[PDB]
């Protein structure tokens, strides 16, 4: 916790140029979206729904 | 691409201008309780 | 010594000065941190030489 009036007004910024810059495509971030879809969380998760899907069966 | 974004929060300032603005505090010279000492003792030699 | 002379017949004594004072300044620097007084003796002579 502790946020503050610095701390709030330089984090909208931050949130602001992170969208312009990537609209320019001057960022890129692909380290960030290999943590949501590229991860096996995208495949390993539908190996356990297949699964569980299952077992749910019986 | 002159902008490289990771998933931390520090690397993420950095690359932007906003880098040494989250600090509740600005850094300091003259705080250090060693340059006091030095600059009273040229104070106190003059 | 030998310095004055070499510069002196080689023209360019402001390459002898200039660098004095900047031996000047460092040790003066280097004098202030971990402070004492009375300027040592390289200094004095560097400051007799320029």
């Amino acid at each position: 916790n502790n946020v503050t009036l610095k701390n709030l007004t330089a984090f909208q910024l931050l949130s602001q140029r992170e969208n312009i810059c990537e609209l320019l495509n001057l960022v890129e971030s692909t380290e960030r979206h290999n943590s949501i879809i590229n991860p096996e969380r995208q495949r390993m998760s539908l190996e356990e729904m297949k699964k569980m899907l299952d077992a749910l069966k019986n | 691409k002159p902008i490289k974004i990771s998933a931390d929060f520090n690397a993420k300032a950095k690359s932007l201008g906003l880098e040494s603005k989250f600090s509740n505090a600005t850094k300091t010279a003259l705080g250090d309780p060693d340059t006091e000492i030095r600059i009273s003792a040229r104070i106190s030699n003059r | 010594g030998d310095d004055e002379i070499e510069n002196f017949r080689n023209g360019t004594p402001d390459k002898l000065v200039s660098d004095s004072l900047l031996k000047l300044k460092r040790l003066r620097k280097e004098r202030i941190l971990n402070k004492v007084l009375k300027p040592t003796t390289e200094e004095r002579e560097l400051y007799f030489k320029v």
